[PDB]
C-alpha cells in the first residue's frame, strides 16, 4: 500500500527459531548469496502475496539485516574475521562526493555507427575485438562512448572508533567505509552511527606503471545498514493560562535562584519580534540583544549554556567569528566557509567573554548589528551574507569587585557606543 | 658457474635427531606429545621450543657414546632452516584428534574438502603443507644457569643494545634491550595465494615469501592448457591463507648510549599469534632472528651491496612494573589488614612521600588529600561536580617545590608534567598529528595530554604564553575541549586536578599590598583554585640549622638517611591510594547546618577583605563548593562510608593555614 522497497529484519528474532538458526550461521558464513537469494525470494513473495504487478517489474527489494553480533572495535579484528558479518559503532570524521562505477559499457563501430550493450563483472571488461555486424566485420572500427552508458553511486566513508574504547590515552584509529544507493548521504562529519556489514581485503596497485602487488592487503568494510547512535491542541490549553508567564520564565532556569527579572527578559528576547522589509523604507532590525555584567560569582556562564542548548539554533563561543577564506587541508583547492555569526542566522548567539574581545573583531560586531549584513573582499571573492542574529553577551568587571561608587562604563571597559 | 665448498653439517642426521627428541623426551608422559595432541584438537594456536630442553638432553644422552655432534650450536649459527626442518617433523608426526571438533566453522577446510571431492571423484593435486598448517613455530633462548651446569660456553642471551649489533651477526639468534616508541596496527598479510580457474578443476596455488608479490596471467588447467583459453584466473580471498603482521621499532635506553652520540633505532617484525603483546613506552628484552632486508624496495638502482636489516621477534619478556588496576590479592589484603592495625595513617603517608625535602607537612596532606579526590559523580538534575582538586603552590626559588612536584609525579601513576613551550605537541594539539607515513592528518581537535583522570604539574606557572593559558581556562572545571580547526568536534573529556608552581616575577616577597605580588595572573583563574599555599623563605637559626643538617646528612651516606622514621613505604601507599579511593564513601546530611555558618562567618570575613594588606580573602561560592569538597576527601582518604564534622574542621584548619602565610 506505500509502494516503497524497503525491509528490516532482527536477528534475535531470526534466532528464536531453531530452523532459521542454521540460516542464521549460513548467514553469518555466505553474505552475499544468502542476500541475494532473500532478495529474489521477496520478489517472487510479492507477487505469491497479491495473489497490480506493474510496479512490481520496475522497483527492486532489498534486506537491512542488523544485530547478528556484539560491537567490535578496530584496536581487535583478527584476520580470521575475514568475509564475516561485524556490528561497529564509530563517529564519522570525513565523507566523499559520488564516484560514478561502470555497470554497462556502450561501445560503436565508427565506421558504420553501430552500437551495442556489454555487461562487464568485477570491474574488469572485456572488450570486443570485432564488431558483430559481418557485413563490415572490421576489428579495429570499435570505439567506447564515455557518456552514454550506465553507472552506480558509490561513496566512501571514513569511520573513527568511539573514545570509550582507549582508556589508557591512545590515539584513535580510523576503517574504511563504503555505501550504495540509498545509503549515499546518509551520514554527515561528527555523526554518531551504528553499521552492520561485512569484512574485506583489497591488494594494493604500489606502482601504477608495473604489475607488481605489495605482500600486504588494505582492509575495508561494506555495509549494509545504518542508525544513528497533531500536538498543537496541547498548546492553546497551556496559552489559555493566566499565569503562564511567570511559570514559562521560571521553567527556563530551574537551579538559578532568585533573579526573576532576567529570566523574563532572557525567554522574551528568545521569543523574538516581528521582521518586516517594507519597500519604500526599508527593512527593520527584528532582533534583540542583552548584555549580562557582574564579578565571577553568579553562575552567568549557566544561563548562557540553558539559552545554548534550549534554542532551536545556536552557536556558543567566546573571546575568527565571521567568514573568511581557508586553505583546504586534506584537498588542495580553496574553499570560502562561514563563521560563527553567520551560521546563527534566525537563533541565538551566544558569546561569553566578551571583555577580551580584541580590537578587530569588535568592529565587526559594530557592522553586523547595525546593518545585518556582513561583506568580503578577499582573493577576488566580493559578496555581501546574511546574518540576523541575536547576540546575548556576559561581561566581567576589571579588578576582583565592582565598586558601586565607579559607573559601569570604567569597569567593563567597552566602547560607549558599542554598549549603546 | 657456482664453485662448491665443503661444510661439517649434514641435515639427514640432524633431522634424525629432532625426530628422535621430538618423539622421545620426558621432563604427564612426553611434553612434546602432549602439546601436539592439543594441537591436533584444535586448542593450541602456537608451539615453543625450549632449547634448554634439548641441552639437557643432549647433554644427558652423551652419558652414552652414541652422540656425535650438537644441535643447539646449529639453531645459534643458522634459525630459519630448522624451522623449516621442525614445521617438517611436527606435520611428519602430527596426532589424531581424540576430541570432538565443530567441524562446520572450518570455511577452509570445507572448500577443501569441496575441491577434493571434485578431483578425486574423477581419479587431485597435493597441497602445499603450509595452506593446511594451523600452529605457529616460536623459539625460547637458553637460560645462563643452564649453561653454567655444563663446562661448554652455551651462552646466547646477553641483551645486546642496538648500536652493538654489526654486520656479521645476521643470520643468528640475538637477544636485543631497549624501549618501546611506536607500535603500528594489526594488518593482515598473504602466506599462500590462491586463484580461481573458472569451473576449470582444480584451482591453481601460489606461494610468495618475499614482500613483493606478482600474479599470474595463464593457468594449467588441461581445458584452459587447451589451444584456446577458457576463463580468465581470478584471485580467490576466501581459498587463500592470511596472517597477521606488524611493525615496530625500538630505542637504546640512555644508560647504554657512549657519550656524544645519538641513540639508533632498530626495526622489529612480528606475525602469528604473539601480535600486540608489545606496547608503547616499556622496557623489554626480545629474543629474534636478525635477517637482513632488500633495499630494492626503495627502488633507486644504488646501493649495489647495501641491505636494509631487521629483526623477527620470537618470544619477549614484558619486564617494567604493572599496575594490575589493584586487583584484589590475599597478599594485599593482609598488607591493608596491617594498614588499618597501624591506626591513623595519613600523618605516616605524608611523611613517607619525600624525605629528602625536609618539614613542609602541610603541603605534603593536602597533596595526600588531593591524591584521593573530592565528591564527584554528579548530583541531581544531572548538575555537573567535578571530584578533582584544584590546588596551586606559591613560593620563591630555592624552596624545591619543583622537586616535591617530581615526587608526586612519580608516585603518581596518572602524573604529567608540562611546561610553557620548550615542545610544542604538548598543549592544545594531540600527538598523532602528520604522525602516519601517509600523512593521513590523524587528528581529536581540541585536546590535551591525558587529560581524562590525569594530574598535571606545571613548573614556571607564570611561564605560558597565551594558548596554554587559553588551555587551562577551557578546562577549568572539568569543562570540555571544543577547539574545532577542519570541522572536527571529537572534544577530549578533561577531568584532571591541576598542579600549578610558579613564583611573583619579582622572584621575592614584598611588605606591601600581597594581591600585587598574586601569580601575575588575572584573578578569575586565582579563584577558581581550590587552595592556594604560600611557601615564604624566612631566615631563621634554628630552622635552617636542621634543613642543613639533613641535607649534609643525606649527602654524607650517599643515601637516604637513616634519620628519617617512616614506616611506610612508597609502592605500599601506592596501593593504599588505590583502596582508600575503591571504599568511596558518600555524604552525610547533618553537617549542612555546620558549613552554612561555616559559610556565613566566611562572608563576614568578605566584610572585612577591604581591610586589605592581604586582600586574597574575597567571596566566592566556590569556596563553599571546594571546603565541601575538602571535607568529603578528609572522609575518603581514611574513613568508611561516612563524612564527619571533625572533616569539615580539618578542611576549616587547612584553609586558614594556607591563607596564614600571608602574614
Ligand atoms: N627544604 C628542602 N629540603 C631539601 N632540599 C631542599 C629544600 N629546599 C630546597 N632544596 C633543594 O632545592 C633544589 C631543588 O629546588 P628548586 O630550586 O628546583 O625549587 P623551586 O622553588 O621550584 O625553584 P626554581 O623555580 O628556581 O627551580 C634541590 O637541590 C633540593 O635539595
Ligand atoms: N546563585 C547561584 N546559584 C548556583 N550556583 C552559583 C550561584 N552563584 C554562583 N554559583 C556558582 O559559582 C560559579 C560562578 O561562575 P561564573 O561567574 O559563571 O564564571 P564566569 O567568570 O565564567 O562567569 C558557577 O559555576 C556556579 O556553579
Ligand atoms: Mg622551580
Ligand atoms: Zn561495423
Ligand atoms: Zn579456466
Amino acid at each position: 500500500e506505500l509502494g516503497t522497497s524497503n525491509l528490516n529484519l532482527d536477528a534475535r528474532n531470526l534466532l528464536a527459531y531453531k530452523q532459521t538458526e542454521d540460516l542464521y550461521h549460513q548467514l553469518l558464513n555466505y553474505p552475499q548469496e544468502v542476500i541475494s537469494i532473500m532478495d529474489q525470494t521477496i520478489k517472487d513473495c510479492m507477487v505469491s502475496l497479491i495473489v497490480d504487478l506493474d510496479e512490481i517489474e520496475t522497483k527492486f527489494y532489498k534486506v537491512r539485516p542488523y544485530n547478528v553480533g556484539s560491537c567490535k572495535g578496530m584496536r581487535e579484528l583478527n584476520p580470521n574475521d575475514i568475509d564475516k558479518l561485524i556490528n561497529l559503532k564509530g563517529l564519522v570524521l570525513r565523507s566523499t562526493p559520488v564516484i560514478p562505477d561502470m555497470k554497462v559499457a556502450f561501445f560503436k563501430c565508427n565506421v558504420c555507427d553501430h552500437t551495442m550493450a556489454v555487461e562487464i563483472d568485477r570491474g574488469v571488461i572485456q572488450e570486443p575485438a570485432r564488431c558483430e555486424r559481418i557485413d563490415c566485420n572490421e576489428p579495429n572500427s570499435m570505439s567506447l562512448i564515455h557518456n552514454r552508458c550506465s553507472f552506480a553511486d558509490k561513496q566512501v566513508i571514513k569511520l573513527q572508533e568511539t573514545p570509550d574504547f582507549v582508556p589508557d590515552g591512545q590515539t584513535p584509529h580510523s576503517i574504511s567505509l563504503c555505501v550504495y544507493d540509498e545509503l549515499v548521504d546518509s551520514c554527515r562529519a561528527g555523526d554518531r552511527i551504528e553499521v552492520t556489514g561485512t569484512f574485506r581485503s583489497i591488494p594494493i596497485r604500489a606502482n601504477s606503471r608495473q604489475r607488481v602487488l605489495k605482500s600486504l592487503y588494505k582492509t575495508y568494510v561494506d555495509v549494509v545498514h545504518v542508525k544513528k547512535v497533531q500536538d498543537l491542541a496541547k498548546i492553546r490549553e497551556v496559552a489559555a493560562r493566566e499565569d503562564l508567564y511567570s511559570l514559562l520564565a521560571r521553567s527556563i532556569a530551574p537551579s538559578i535562584y532568585e533573579l526573576e527579572d532576567v529570566k523574563k527578559g532572557i525567554l522574551l528576547q528568545l521569543f523574538g519580534g516581528t521582521n518586516k522589509t517594507f519597500t519604500k523604507g526599508g527593512r527593520y532590525r527584528g532582533d534583540i540583544n542583552i548584555l549580562l555584567c557582574g564579578d565571577p560569582s553568579t553562575s552567568k556562564s549557566q544561563i548562557l549554556q540553558y539559552v545554548h542548548k534550549i534554542t532551536p539554533r545556536g552557536v556558543y563561543t567566546s573571546g575568527g567569528l565571521t567568514a573568511y577564506i581557508t586553505r583546504d587541508v586534506d584537498t588542495k583547492q580553496l574553499v570560502l566557509e562561514s563563521g560563527a555569526l553567520v551560521l546563527s542566522d534566525g537563533g541565538v548567539c551566544c558569546i561569553d567573554e566578551f571583555d577580551k574581545m580584541s580590537d578587530s573583531t569588535r568592529s565587526v560586531l559594530h557592522e553586523v548589528m547595525e546593518q545585518q549584513t556582513i561583506s568580503i573582499a578577499k582573493a577576488g571573492i566580493i559578496t555581501t551574507l546574511n546574518a540576523r542574529s541575536s547576540i546575548l553577551a556576559s561581561a566581567n568587571p576589571i579588578g576582583s569587585r565592582y565598586n558601586p561608587n565607579l559607573p559601569v562604563t570604567e569597569n567593563i571597559d567597552l566602547p560607549p557606543p558599542l554598549l549603546s | 658457474a657456482l664453485p662448491s665448498i665443503q661444510l661439517p653439517v649434514d641435515y639427514n642426521n640432524l633431522f634424525n635427531e629432532i625426530t628422535d627428541f621430538l618423539v622421545t623426551f620426558k621432563q604427564k608422559g612426553p611434553k612434546y606429545m602432549a602439546m601436539l595432541q592439543k594441537v591436533a584438537n584444535r586448542e593450541l594456536n602456537s608451539v615453543i621450543i625450549d632449547l634448554d630442553d634439548i641441552l639437557q638432553y643432549q647433554n644427558e644422552k652423551f652419558l652414552q657414546g652414541t652422540q656425535a655432534d650438537d644441535l643447539v650450536s646449529a639453531i645459534q649459527q643458522n634459525a630459519n632452516h630448522f624451522t623449516e626442518l621442525f614445521c617438517r617433523a611436527i606435520d611428519n608426526n602430527m596426532p589424531l584428534p581424540t576430541k570432538e571438533i565443530d567441524y562446520k566453522d572450518d570455511v577452509l577446510d570445507v572448500i577443501l574438502n569441496q575441491r577434493r571431492l571434485r578431483n578425486e571423484r574423477m581419479l587431485t593435486e597435493l597441497f602445499p603443507p603450509n595452506l593446511t598448517r594451523r600452529y605457529f613455530l616460536y623459539f625460547k633462548p637458553l637460560s645462563q644457569n643452564c649453561a653454567r651446569r655444563y663446562r661448554k660456553k652455551a651462552i646466547s642471551s646477553k641483551p645486546l643494545s642496538v648500536r652493538q649489533i654489526k654486520g656479521d651477526f645476521l643470520g643468528q639468534l640475538i637477544t636485543v634491550r631497549g624501549i618501546i616508541t611506536r607500535v603500528s596496527d594489526v594488518k593482515p598479510a598473504v602466506e599462500v595465494i590462491a586463484y580461481t580457474c573458472d569451473q576449470c578443476g582444480y584451482e591453481v596455488f601460489q606461494e610468495v615469501n618475499s614482500r613483493t608479490f606478482t600474479p599470474l596471467s595463464e593457468c594449467t588447467s588441461e581445458e584452459c592448457s587447451q589451444n584456446q583459453t577458457k576463463g580468465q584466473l581470478f584471485m580467490s580471498t576466501r581459498a587463500s591463507k592470511f596472517s597477521a603482521f606488524q611493525e615496530c621499532k625500538i630505542q637504546e635506553l640512555s644508560q647504554q648510549v657512549p657519550v656524544g652520540h645519538i641513540p639508533r633505532s632498530l626495526n622489529i617484525h612480528v606475525n602469528g599469534t604473539l601480535v600486540r603483546s608489545l606496547s608503547p613506552g616499556d622496557i623489554v628484552d626480545v629474543t629474534g632472528i636478525f635477517l637482513p632486508a632488500p633495499y630494492t624496495g626503495f627502488k633507486a638502482l644504488k646501493a649495489g651491496l647495501l641491505t636494509e636489516t631487521y629483526l623477527e621477534a620470537q618470544f619477549v619478556r614484558q619486564h617494567k612494573k604493572k599496575f594490575a588496576s589493584f586487583s584484589l590479592t590475599s597478599d594485599v589484603e593482609e598488607r591493608v589488614m596491617e594498614l588499618i592495625t597501624s591506626g591513623d595513617v595519613y600523618n605516616r603517608l605524608a611523611k613517607s612521600i619525600a624525605p629528602e625535602i625536609y618539614g613542609n607537612l602541610d603541603v605534603k596532606k593536602a597533596l595526600l588529600l588531593l591524591l584521593v579526590g573530592g565528591v564527584d559523580k554528579r548530583v541531581g538534575d544531572g548538575m555537573k561536580i567535578r571530584g578533582d582538586i584544584n590546588v596551586c603552590l606559591m613560593g620563591d626559588p630555592g624552596v624545591a617545590k619543583s622537586q616535591l612536584l617530581k615526587a608526586i609525579c612519580k608516585i603518581s601513576p596518572r602524573g604529567v608534567y608540562t611546561t610553557g613551550k620548550g615542545s610544542s605537541g604538548v598543549g592544545l594539539t594531540a600527538a598523532v598529528m602528520k604522525d602516519p607515513v601517509t600523512d593521513e592528518m590523524i587528528l581529536e581537535g581540541g585536546a590535551l595530554v591525558l587529560a581524562d583522570n590525569g594530574i598535571c604539574c606545571i613548573d614556571e606557572f607564570d611561564k605560558m604564553d597565551e594558548s596554554d593559558r587559553t588551555a587551562i581556562h577551557e578546562v577549568m572545571e572539568q569543562q570540555t575541549i571544543s577547539i574545532s580547526k577542519a570541522g572536527i568536534n571529537t572534544t577530549l573529556n578533561a577531568r584532571t586536578s591541576i598542579l600549578a608552581a610558579a613564583n611573583p616575577l619579582y622572584g621575592r616577597y614584598n611588605p606591601r599590598l600581597s594581591p600585587l605580588d598574586n601569580i601575575n595572573l588575572p584573578a578569575a583563574l586565582l579563584s577558581r583554585f581550590d587552595i592556594l599555599f604560600l611557601m615564604l623563605d624566612i631566615p631563621s637559626r634554628d630552622d635552617d640549622e636542621k634543613l642543613a643538617e639533613h641535607v649534609t646528612y643525606v649527602h654524607m651516606h650517599n643515601k637516604q638517611p637513616d634519620l628519617d622514621f617512616t614506616p611506610v613505604e612508597p609502592s605500599k601507599m601506592r596501593e593504599y591510594i588505590a583502596y582508600a579511593k575503591t571504599k568511596r564513601p558518600v555524604m552525610s546530611e547533618a553537617v549542612n547546618d555546620y558549613v552554612v555558618q561555616a559559610y556565613i562567618r566566611l562572608r563576614q570575613d568578605s566584610k572585612r577583605e577591604m581591610d586589605s594588606k592581604f586582600s586574597f580573602g574575597q567571596a566566592t561560592p566556590r569556596t563553599l563548593l571546594g571546603i565541601i569538597r575538602l571535607s568529603q576527601a578528609l572522609a575518603k582518604l581514611r574513613l568508611a562510608d561516612m563524612v564527619d564534622i571533625d572533616d569539615v574542621e580539618e578542611a576549616l584548619r587547612l584553609v586558614r593555614v594556607s591563607k596564614e602565610s600571608l602574614y
